[PDB]
């Protein structure tokens, strides 16, 4: 009569490493490293991204006529931009502080375009001016939908005031024209003056007349440089201009969120899928604590590591009796 | 036929740890259900802790600076290199240490079953040194069941065992 | 009445590990003062290392940038989120691992006392399997003290114990 | 006769978690997480903080008449400022590089005000000018104690040289008047000139005359912008000005420390206590390795974590027999 | 003449763990070569893992900013203080913990040799409680080698052992 | 007859600390902390450093007459600069964006000076001008070899265009002269104009004439401020100048590497040695995981820690029986 104590073996081929031994066969084990590549761009936590199609963020915000207009109020968890957008800034100039703007608008609970300024209120001046460098299609001269180019000031001072009466901050974007020479300054404005001050809350931004030649870029030796600001709820902004100014006729009311995501740069389409964590090469829809897929990500993500594998033993040494 | 000292049992199909008995009525494998369930819960808890404690701040991909701020981009890049080296080293060693302990954990649970049977039988059996006990009296299914359930009565079988031990000491 | 196998003792009040004896002169609980102190020094050393190894750089709250540097403020914020996640995860797993080890350490210390007693007594006692030994000879207060102090003499009591074993063997 | 081996139990209700088991009762345990909010503002390692009361740091430094003057040589471990100070910059303008200045003066071993420039040395000019936006009492007109507004230059060049013959660096703060228009420029300075060059060591700071209207703030459409510099032992500084300049008549000699603290923003008063670590919502006077009280702190501090509890088992499984 | 219970042996010069024997033929030390080699490979694997898992990003010293960016240089400085405190604490506790375990590992390995001898000899020996066994029969060099090799035959010396034991019981 | 189980002791005086116990004697141990100061400056993974001798990096890049001209196409793994270089920017002015430049040139696989502009192409103008503030191995007046100071423009516009047809990017450095007064401006340029625009790719850099006096520095109350830029393969740069310009006559073609190192500051000379990790106080030629030698390092380095010791036990408790 006999009784024996023993333990379970099976046909598993899994092995693990320990601090003391390498490649030890075990009866079961469990990976804690997410490794899978799927290449999908998904909704983040049930919330869809903003698809910029083939436009850059500044082109879409300012309303480049080749980019789709935001017709209804919306929201998004992140912004999806092509690596090299076909449609960007059409009238040459620099877009100021784009990196700071991304922090504000990459993850929004509300985003709605509204007309801010009635440009008919101004007299002795032309509005809705247009340029061949910003076409709606070949040979069809146009301009940014949201920005209104005012010409023929003749040194006259235009004055405007606005009060943000919503509970949402208001994003406005404007432009300032650096002409090439006195002659160009003349045909556009009719005077050798053209300066603008724009005040938002307690803050003053002054743009004196700058006449200076630059290299030709898409037909232009002049420049329109772009700037932006945020009018907080119950704050005002005002503008005083004698010329050389591209006015913020339309703006966006938006609702900030706490969680800053960013721009995902990729040529892929947005698929019908949902994930808790997104990268520009695919979704990491995993609650495993580590991932070796990509250094940059957004959402509720595992920590990025260099490991090729991280497998925990759960079962026994698989060393069956010979 | 032999026990844990020599390796595992492919024939133990319904648990992690257990017994194999042989008597006049038959023979077979049986799991210690309770020792198994306890171990499963412990290991499930360990794995779930290692996964679930990773409760993180919202992750951002906003890491861009202007073209005249490359020194700041480089600071941002070495910040990420720094955390990468921290998480990679700590994750690797954690797995290596936890695997060593998980294997020791299993050994300790098997040894416990062994010790429990051993102190029950005392000198009513001979420890064969291979994880098995040669018991010195007829042990029927009720007797085997008692050994497994921890209710074996050493004094009930003492007399019969002593007689067989005497025949052995010759 | 029963030993460490079945649980702890409310009655042991002068230490962490110890003994309970019963003989003709009475009974009582008594701490193994030396095993207790050694375990106390070890646990205190462990806790103090976990605390005192945290020797930090001077901590600053100067974390502000100008209003046109929000991107740099964001970098400062994700640096702090980075360290928050490192320290939180590590602190959490350190506590869970160290607690598992501390409980095992206590089990190893208790088992060591049991083994030390078991080996002094040998077959002059019957291991009852509940953390207690049934001693096969009259074991007075001096005899109990000698077991506790590790100075018990097997051969002194061998004859009396053997005769007691005989009637059990019947 | 019997002898048993066993272990201590008690009436503790403490429990701990382990990697393998949750809520295990134990006879004793020890927390390594400091969790206590007390809301106190204390000294830091026996060193008192600077209490700005109801003033902002720039207001205190430049000597806003409503702020207490610094009469005696002093020192401080950190600076306590109100979340929304009642007394800030009274003549509207920007205070330049406030963040870098905080790194220099948030923790000092010596700090002392001294007169640096004898303003009577300049002729054909007015001195100690005053403004109704910076009053001491209601309906008054005053100005920053440390700064000397010079007017009526009439285009005249004023020249000043200084050597720091002390063994501590010298902090100086000055201001540059941007006038609203030519008529105001004439009223204040009697000339359409007014530019200043200030040199510190080998650094040159030049401030050309700027005339430009801004929005009305605290009664002013004009601005005075503030700037600062540090003059090292045996270093020189010099000023050349034809107008529009607010002079650093007074400055502060100070001694740097190695440990940068910062500003604690709180409405609370400083209490009679002492701590090795301070946050804006209370002292963390503990050497435990971790704390979940606040992300930001000053001094010799535990590391911030988001754990609710971190309790080490010290004692035994508390599983007494019946 | 005493064993592991009382401390180590300066005389054991060709291995980490081993045996000392005494019989009619003489006496001497001998390494358990297999147990030694297995432990050596284990400890070498441990140290090499701790070292080789430190696979790092390329380290830079470009950490400067312009004279009007002291706040950025401050962020850079506190980033390094941050990593400094993370690595210092974790390196210190890693060494303290691994050292505790390395010592327990050596203790476990010695206990294994002891358990393996004990179970072979059973009641053919008396456990002296100091790491040594008093063998109840004559045990020549062949017999000693069999114990060290795990091939000792209990039943072969049982009769002789039982006779010597009954004398002790008087 | 007897058999005992035992273990090895020896006469090691080594101790370790554990979580439970301090100063435990053991039979063997192994340090994982690199501590040795050797004070050698070495090659890095077989790659030589650039030795600036007693020149500063900008002085070497521009070609201060007192440091060594780069003759051959070269490469280096890091740059070695004196803490207090004898030879710096001899003609007083600021060198723009040095820190960003260091990131580009600290570690290069190829580096080669070339002539970019033929300066003999300009008429009615003086070239290769010279100044007593930039002397040779003493004294006698000279100037930076790479930078060509053009004078006597007399308001005449000069125009230059250059195409990078090579497959490596090109670094160029130029200067712009700020004159002290009108008399000086006339003396150097013969006219009260002198403005320059340099275009690189689509970026325009415009430097309008500035006349403003500064403090005398190395015999100069005027200043020349230095700027730099990179012309990518298949990109162009151009210059339009009416005066006050110091031209980028020479430039450097280079090949970027992925691993940014930096500048090692030391007075020591380079030794004939080779290391995988370099600090400014010596090499850390070790694969140990941790080091306590210096916070700042370059290469494949152990992690910096504050510990005095990190010693792993390998052997046994060294407690021989008496
Ligand atoms: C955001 O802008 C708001 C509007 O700006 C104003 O119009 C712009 C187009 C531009 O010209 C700008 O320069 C203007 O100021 C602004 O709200 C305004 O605030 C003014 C005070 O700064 C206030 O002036 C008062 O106007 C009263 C006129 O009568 C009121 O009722 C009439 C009934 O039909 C009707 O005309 C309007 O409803 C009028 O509001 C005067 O009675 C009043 O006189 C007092 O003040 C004089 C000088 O201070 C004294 O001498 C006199 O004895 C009185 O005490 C005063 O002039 C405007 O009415 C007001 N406009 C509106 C439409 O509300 C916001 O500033 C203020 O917001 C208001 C609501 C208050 O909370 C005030 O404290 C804020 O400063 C502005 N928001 C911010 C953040 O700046
Ligand atoms: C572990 O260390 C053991 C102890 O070493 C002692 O402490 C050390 C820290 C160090 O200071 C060392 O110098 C000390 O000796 C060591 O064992 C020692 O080995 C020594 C080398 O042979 C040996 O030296 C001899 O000592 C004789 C002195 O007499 C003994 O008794 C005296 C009573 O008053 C007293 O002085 C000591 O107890 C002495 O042990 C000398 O007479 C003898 O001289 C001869 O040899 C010299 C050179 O070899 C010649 O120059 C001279 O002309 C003579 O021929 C010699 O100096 C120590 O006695 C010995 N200590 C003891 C107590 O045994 C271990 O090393 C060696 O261990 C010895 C026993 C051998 O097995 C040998 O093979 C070992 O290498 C060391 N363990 C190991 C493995 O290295
Ligand atoms: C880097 O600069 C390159 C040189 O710049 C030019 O010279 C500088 C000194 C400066 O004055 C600058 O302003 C000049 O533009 C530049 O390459 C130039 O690109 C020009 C177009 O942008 C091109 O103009 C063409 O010239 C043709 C005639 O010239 C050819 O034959 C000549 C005689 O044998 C010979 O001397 C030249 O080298 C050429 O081989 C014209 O035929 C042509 O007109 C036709 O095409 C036009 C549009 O394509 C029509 O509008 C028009 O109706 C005609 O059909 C046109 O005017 C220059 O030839 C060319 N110079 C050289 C030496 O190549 C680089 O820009 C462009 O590079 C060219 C080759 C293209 O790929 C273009 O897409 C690039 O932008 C410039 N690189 C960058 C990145 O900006
Ligand atoms: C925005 O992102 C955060 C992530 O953290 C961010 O918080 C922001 C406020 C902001 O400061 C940002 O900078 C920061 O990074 C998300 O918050 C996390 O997500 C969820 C909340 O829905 C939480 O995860 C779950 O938590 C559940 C319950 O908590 C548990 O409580 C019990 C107590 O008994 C216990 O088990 C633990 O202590 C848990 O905390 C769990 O049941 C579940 O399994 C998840 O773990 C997580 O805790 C949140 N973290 C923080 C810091 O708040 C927000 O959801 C994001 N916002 C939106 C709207 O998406
Ligand atoms: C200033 O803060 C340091 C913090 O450590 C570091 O060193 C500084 C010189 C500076 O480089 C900081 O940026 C660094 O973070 C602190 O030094 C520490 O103090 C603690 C107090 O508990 C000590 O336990 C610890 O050993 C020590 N650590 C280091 C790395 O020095 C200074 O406090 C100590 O200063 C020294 C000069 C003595 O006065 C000592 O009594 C005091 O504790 C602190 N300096 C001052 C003047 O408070
Ligand atoms: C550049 O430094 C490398 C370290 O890792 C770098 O990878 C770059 C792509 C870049 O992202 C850096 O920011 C980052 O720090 C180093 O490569 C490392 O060598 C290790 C040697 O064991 C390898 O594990 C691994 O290839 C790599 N490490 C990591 C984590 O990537 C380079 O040095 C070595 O490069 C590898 C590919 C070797 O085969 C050799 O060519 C060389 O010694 C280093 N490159 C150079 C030219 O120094
Ligand atoms: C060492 O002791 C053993 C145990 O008694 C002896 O070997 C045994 O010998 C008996 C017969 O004497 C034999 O039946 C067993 O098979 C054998 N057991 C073992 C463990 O091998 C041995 O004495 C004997 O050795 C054998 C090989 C043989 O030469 C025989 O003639 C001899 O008596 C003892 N060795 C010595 C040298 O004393
Ligand atoms: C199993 O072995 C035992 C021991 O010989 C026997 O069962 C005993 O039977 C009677 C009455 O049932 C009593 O002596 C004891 O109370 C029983 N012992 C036990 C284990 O309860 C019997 O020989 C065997 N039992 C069976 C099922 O045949
Ligand atoms: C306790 O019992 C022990 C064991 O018998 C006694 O020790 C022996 O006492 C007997 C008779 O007095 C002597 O023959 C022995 O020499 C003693 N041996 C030892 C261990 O010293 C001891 O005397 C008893 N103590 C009490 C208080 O009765
Ligand atoms: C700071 O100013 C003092 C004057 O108060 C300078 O001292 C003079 O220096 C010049 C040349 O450097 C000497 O010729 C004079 O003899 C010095 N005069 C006195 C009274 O010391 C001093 O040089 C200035 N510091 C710097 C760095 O220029
Ligand atoms: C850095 O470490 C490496 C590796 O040990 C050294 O390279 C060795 O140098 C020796 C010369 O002393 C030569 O045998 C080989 O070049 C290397 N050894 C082998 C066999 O690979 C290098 O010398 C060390 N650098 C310094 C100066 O400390
Ligand atoms: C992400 O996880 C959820 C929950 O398991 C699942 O429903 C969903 O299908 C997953 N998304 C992807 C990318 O498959």
């Amino acid at each position: 009569d006999q009784i024996c104590i023993g333990y379970h073996s099976n046909n598993s081929t899994q092995t693990v490493n320990t601090l003391l031994e390498s490649n030890v066969p075990v009866t079961s084990s469990h990976s804690i490293l997410e490794k899978e590549h799927n290449g999908l761009l998904c909704k983040l936590k049930g919330k869809a991204p903003l698809d910029l199609i083939d436009c850059s963020l500044p082109a879409w915000l300012m309303g480049n006529p080749k980019c789709d207009e935001l017709l209804t109020a919306s929201e998004w968890a992140y912004i999806k931009e092509d690596p090299e957008p076909e449609n960007g800034i059409c009238f040459p100039g620099d877009f100021d502080s784009l990196e700071d703007l991304i922090l504000l608008v990459s993850n929004t609970d509300h985003f709605r375009k509204e007309k801010i300024i009635d440009m008919t209120r101004f007299s002795d001046v032309t509005t809705n001016n247009v340029d061949s460098a910003c076409p709606y299609d070949t040979n069809g001269a146009s301009f940014y939908r949201n920005l209104n180019w005012v010409q023929q000031n003749k040194g006259k001072q235009l004055i405007f005031h606005y009060q943000n009466s919503e509970n949402n901050p208001l994003l406005i974007i404007w432009g300032v024209h650096q002409t090439s020479n006195a002659a160009e300054q003349n045909t556009y404005y009719g005077s050798q003056t053209g300066s603008t001050t724009i005040t938002i809350g307690e803050e003053t931004n002054t743009y004196p007349l700058v006449i200076s030649e630059s290299s030709i870029l898409n037909g232009h030796s002049d420049r329109i440089n772009y700037f932006w600001g945020v009018v907080n709820p119950n704050q005002n902004f005002s503008i005083v201009s004698t010329g050389n100014f591209i006015w913020p006729e339309y703006g966006y009311f938006f609702q900030k969120t706490t969680n800053i995501s960013g721009i995902i740069k990729s040529s892929e389409k947005i698929s019908d899928c949902d994930t808790i964590c997104q990268t520009k090469i695919g979704a990491i829809n995993s609650t495993l604590p580590f991932q070796n897929i990509h250094q940059n990500a957004i959402g509720d993500c595992p920590k990025y590591v260099k490991a090729q594998e991280l497998v925990l033993a759960t079962g026994l040494r698989n060393n069956p009796i010979k | 036929i032999a026990g844990f000292i020599e390796g595992g049992w492919q024939g133990l199909i319904d648990g992690w740890y257990g017994y194999h008995h042989q008597n006049s009525e038959g023979s077979g494998y049986a799991a210690d259900k309770e020792a198994t369930q306890k171990a499963v819960d412990a290991i499930t808890t360990k794995v779930n802790n290692i996964i679930d404690k990773m409760n993180t701040q919202f992750e951002s991909t906003a890491k861009e600076f202007n073209k005249i701020e490359m020194r700041i981009k480089h600071l941002s890049d070495r910040v990420d290199d720094g955390f990468l080296d921290v998480w990679s080293y700590n994750a690797e060693l954690l797995v290596l240490l936890e695997n060593e302990r998980t294997l020791d954990f299993h050994d300790a649970n098997v040894n416990n079953l062994y010790q429990k049977v051993k102190v029950q039988l005392k000198d009513n059996a001979i420890d064969m040194g291979n994880g098995c006990f040669k018991i010195l009296h007829k042990c029927n299914n009720t007797c085997m069941d008692d050994i497994k359930n921890g209710t074996y009565n050493y004094y009930e079988y003492r007399k019969e065992s002593h007689l067989e031990k005497q025949k052995i000491d010759s």
